[PDB]
């Protein structure tokens, strides 16, 4: 999972 | 949801008997709204004789209920509610959500609230409706068979081996679905459905005063009862090496992989939070190595990657998969286990875990002085997310605080811990699958570890480290050619230019094509050519195609279009090469430029190359023994005789090199080109980049292509070959017919008419048929009218569905009425305007009319196509739609 | 009647030919590519 996404 | 809303106020509450709700009011667009409710129960709570009762309950509450006894869809009909767009509901492993969007929003707030207080404690569950309803369960069941689901109960079963998950899919199966009886979801029902197992949800335009006294109103009532406690959503993990074949006969799937299972909740003592921020570092860390790994590869194995995945509330899997060349799977699960054994031995890139970190840090402290608003289905989206998990929502602007907070506990030293706690899980699973009739024997767990153990002893190299990007750029052309003559079109604003290598423009000058220019070269290079080899020639396109030119690379190829707004593809086809291709006109020398370049120095990338030999391979394995294989096979003979063509064996395909596919490719560049260039500039503008980068091409005359053309006659055959329980009906039939315009457009609405005739004629739901299609067009290169009637079907009658298509063939030229041809010709009428002005169509026709008349005539004189459409001709061209002289039919039906 | 469907996903375009009476998972998992018109995912 991705809990801050960047892109 | 025009005007983003700021974060909601929330409000929670739990009534009495335990029934939980959470209000969420938005400054919101007005008057919408959101209502979910989730009752905690999914087909893992199923009994052994409860297959797919979950599901069967979802279904059956929208049936009778004590205050709507004509079923609670019913009344919801109604009042103007429409199924799927503003009730819906979905059933998993866990639990049953149901979804409402009233049509009139905040108003039927209170009418919501009934009917889901109906469907959720006072549902009939009447056997009598159930009857009813399995026929709408079955087929939601048939719609579900496929290999994709096959293939995905297949990783279920071993990733998920020891749970409950593989014997618990939530369709259940054929028997429980027709046999089970309303007692059992009578019993489910009031196991399961009670206030304490369940919470609701309300988003939107909502007084939250208001909308609790409706909520108390509706649920409050509802008894206490408890549900069993529930302790079994995580497989029982242990020590192991257990090995699984995903297998399924339809599947071109040719993979292994190496997996680890694990709880992945366990933060060990520390903050949840940060262990979710590790996971991310980690990660994006590991996905930046094992990329850069390929170049470890053997060439059995491609595209290793890894991935993690749940697989319960608790665990989670993290898997090493990669592709296999069929037959190379021993040697590709052991270049698997190397590179997991390389990444237990050394420590992660420190500068990549410094640039992820530093990545997060940006975004994280953006967010955390940024106000959050959104629009409301976000707000939704967001909002059901934690609430599905039963989690409350943290805003963004609070979670980038977190995420500092976080990030200043965290150095690459906990990076590389997190990552080896993962590698050093003792669950462990190897999967293979392995297309086709490849020969194939499961290894034994000891073969695995034996594997292991040699790669724990080996030396093995240290991490492949970040390749420098190649930054591509465009040679510089001098030599130009010219332009030798001119014919002017000027009442269809198109210019036809001949050029000194024997390459055309077709130049059309169509103020729709704004500041934008639109590129389409045909030539007559098909894969059918009669210098080529036809597979070969067309996987040397597609590799041409995704590399570039040959200094680039399919990646920095994809960043260097992006960057100029720049699109250029190649097709193809079995008789003509297409390559099409769009930019701003400021950017016709590189998109030129670029066409050239794939001319006269086309690239072949060394992965992409691996990458489609894995795929042609997996495919030619599956197909040789696939039901579809044996479906192509015998339509190519009831049709053609032979095939035009073949796929090569796979150990032609293991020895293809990039020069004699450069070679195929090389002769389909040699055919002259025409460029049907659409672009609103002037000629003193087009001709210098014409002359520069198009007129100095070389090329040699090419000969047309042979169209590969149905033969004449009735045949037909019957196959009893199908793996799931349904009967595909395919039948074709042509009649030569001369193109023009007029025909074709007579055809198309003629199999208008022919559709709706059909249909009805054929409408009666005995027969059985789930799906049915009439194609006829005038197919203007061959000049014939193919038509194609299909049907998938119960397999009881499905032997009486042509006979009866048939039939209302024979009577549709008389019965076809005048009011027909008039709304046709109406709806014609106004499709066509639409399409007055459309790029597309314009360039469609430039084509057409170049490819029947040598000229552009085709761009003028649209007006007079709707005047062709009359009854005496569309009748006259409904007769024309199915010849029974030139009739295929093609039965397959399930396997005997 | 084929047409082509491109796939987005975190590891990349991935492209596959599907017949009309064809579902969109069942052509890409015939084709051996791993998932779970243009569609996203
Ligand atoms: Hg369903
Ligand atoms: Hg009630
Ligand atoms: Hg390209
Ligand atoms: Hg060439
Ligand atoms: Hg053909």
């Amino acid at each position: 999972d991705v809990t801050i996404e960047t892109h | 949801e025009e005007i983003k809303s700021p974060l909601p106020v929330f409000k929670e509450g739990t009534l009495a008997n335990g029934f939980r709700y959470t209000l969420v009011q938005l400054e919101g667009p007005k008057t919408r709204v959101d209502i979910r409710l989730i009752v905690d129960v999914g087909s893992i709570d199923e009994k052994d004789n409860e297959s797919g009762v979950a599901h069967m309950v979802e279904h059956m509450v929208f049936r009778a209920s004590d205050a709507f006894p004509q079923g609670v869809s019913t009344e919801l009909h109604k009042q103007g509610w429409g199924r799927g767009q503003s009730y819906n509901a979905v059933t998993n492993y866990e639990r049953t959500m149901y979804m409402m969007s009233p049509p009139k929003g905040n108003l039927d707030l209170g009418a919501t609230l009934q009917a889901l207080s109906q469907m959720t404690g006072h549902a009939k569950l009447l056997q009598s409706d159930l009857d009813d309803e399995r026929k709408i369960i079955l087929e939601e069941w048939r719609g579900k068979l496929g290999v994709a689901e096959r293939m995905n109960q297949q990783r279920v079963q071993a990733i998920r081996h020891d749970s409950r998950y593989p014997s618990r899919p939530v369709i259940g199966t054929e028997e429980s679905i027709n046999d089970t009886p309303a007692s059992v979801l009578q019993d489910f029902y009031q196991r399961w459905y009670h206030p304490s197992n369940m919470r609701l949800m309300i988003i939107g335009d909502i007084t939250p005063a208001d909308a609790e006294r409706e909520i108390q109103r509706y649920f409050a009532a509802l008894p206490n009862v408890a549900v069993p406690t529930r302790d079994y959503y995580e497989p029982l993990l242990k020590p192991q090496l257990k090995v699984a074949r995903l297998q399924d006969s339809q599947s071109g799937s040719s993979q292994v992989s190496f997996v680890y299972r694990f709880n992945d909740k366990d933060a060990f003592g520390q903050s949840e939070y940060r262990h979710r921020l590790l996971t991310q570092i980690t990660m994006s860390a590991v996905t930046r190595q094992v990329r850069r790994q390929k170049a470890e590869l053997p060439q059995d194995a491609s595209s290793l990657v890894v991935r993690k995945s749940d697989i319960g509330k608790t665990t989670a899997a993290l898997g090493f998969f990669a592709n296999v060349m069929p037959g190379g799977h021993d040697a590709a699960i052991s270049a698997v286990l190397k590179e997991i054994e390389r990444f237990k031995r050394y420590p992660l890139n420190e500068q990549d875990i410094t640039e992820i970190t530093s990545d997060i840090r940006e975004v994280a402290q953006r967010m955390s002085v940024t106000p959050e608003t959104r629009e409301f289905a976000d707000w939704v989206q967001q909002l059901t997310i934690v609430w599905q998990q039963d989690r409350p929502y943290v805003g963004s602007q609070q979670r980038g605080k977190d995420a500092l907070e976080a990030l200043d506990t965290i150095k690459g030293e906990d990076v590389n811990r997190h990552w080896q706690r993962w590698l050093a899980s003792p669950d462990t699973l190897a999967q293979f699958s392995v297309p086709g009739a490849t020969p194939f024997t499961l290894p034994k767990p000891d073969a695995i570890s034996k594997l292991q153990k040699q790669w724990a002893l080996a030396t093995l190299a240290p991490l492949r480290l970040e390749e420098k990007k190649i930054i591509p750029e465009l040679p510089s052309v001098t030599q130009s050619g010219k332009r030798t003559a001119v014919k002017t079109f000027a009442a269809q604003k198109v210019e036809q230019w001949q050029l000194s290598n024997g390459d055309r423009v077709v130049w059309l000058r169509a103020p729709e094509a704004g500041k934008k220019v639109y590129l389409t070269a045909t030539s007559q290079a098909g894969f059918m050519a009669t210098a080529m080899n036809p597979w070969q020639a067309q996987l040397a396109s597609q590799l041409v195609n995704q590399s570039g030119p040959a200094t680039w690379s399919g990646e920095s190829l994809s960043n260097w279009k992006k960057e100029k707004t720049l699109s250029l593809s190649i097709d193809q086809e079995a008789d003509q090469l297409t390559l099409s291709g769009t930019a701003p006109t400021e950017q016709l020398a590189s998109l030129f430029g670029l066409y050239r370049e794939l001319n006269v120095a086309p690239g072949i990338d060394p992965d992409v190359m691996k990458e489609s030999m894995m795929s042609l391979a997996r495919q030619k394995a599956n197909d040789d023994q696939s039901v579809g294989g044996k479906r192509a096979s015998e339509m190519t003979k009831l049709r053609f005789g032979e095939p035009a063509w073949q796929q090569p064996e796979i150990a032609e395909l293991k020895k293809i090199s990039a020069p004699a596919l450069l070679s195929q490719w090389h002769k389909a560049a040699s055919a002259p080109v025409t460029y049907y260039l659409i672009a609103d500039m002037p000629a003193t503008q087009l001709l210098p980049q014409v002359e520069r980068y198009l007129a100095t091409i070389p090329r040699q005359p090419a000969s047309e292509v042979k169209q590969h053309l149905a033969l004449s006659g009735k045949r037909e055959a019957t196959s009893a070959i199908n793996v799931e329980p349904r009967a595909d009906i395919l039948t074709w039939s042509f009649t030569p017919h001369a193109w023009t315009p007029q025909a074709a457009v007579q055809v198309s609405i003629a199999r208008n008419i022919a559709s709706k005739y059909l249909k009805t004629s054929l409408r009666d739901d005995a027969l059985g048929i789930y799906r049915m299609r009439v194609d006829s067009e005038l197919e203007d290169k061959k000049q014939r009218i193919e038509t194609e009637v299909s049907f998938t079907s119960a397999p009881e009658r499905a032997q009486e569905l042509w006979t009866l298509a048939e039939q209302a063939f024979s009577e549709l030229p008389t019965k076809i009425t005048q009011q027909d041809v008039d709304e046709q010709k109406a709806q014609f009428i106004r499709a066509e305007k639409g399409r007055q002005g459309d790029l597309t169509t314009i360039q469609r026709r430039l084509i057409l009319s170049y490819r029947h008349y040598n000229d552009p005539r085709y761009l003028s004189n649209a007006s007079k196509l709707a005047d062709s459409i009359t009854l005496e001709s569309v009748r006259a061209m409904s007769a024309k739609l199915y010849n029974p002289d030139n009739r295929v039919l093609y039965i397959t039906l399930p396997q005997e």
